[PDB]
């Protein structure tokens, strides 16, 4: 549930998962 | 050989009125701050 | 309707702005810099 509207930041404190 | 991530709100990849509220004022933000 | 353009980050509901941020005195702008 992304709202696309820009000002969101999006930075690695908001990133917890990986995979390939 | 793709690598998918994962952030709060869901999964990223790779690219082949009535609900309005108050947001804090100038003099707040420079006390948070 | 209500056109927004910022979101709460972690509230997660859509913002109303003040008018004091449209008119960021300067030194607001080099004290947050
Ligand atoms: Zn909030």
């Amino acid at each position: 549930l992304h709202v696309e509207l820009p000002s969101q930041q999006r930075r690695l404190r908001h990133l917890r998962n990986i995979a390939a | 050989n793709e690598i998918i991530f994962g952030l709060n709100d869901g999964y990223y990849g790779a690219p082949f009125q009535n609900c309005v509220r108050n947001s804090y004022d100038v003099f707040s933000l420079l006390r948070l701050h | 309707t209500m056109q927004v353009s910022f979101v709460c980050q972690r509230c997660s509901q859509p913002l109303k702005l003040d008018t004091s941020f449209k008119i960021l005195d300067r030194v607001t702008i080099q004290e947050l810099t």
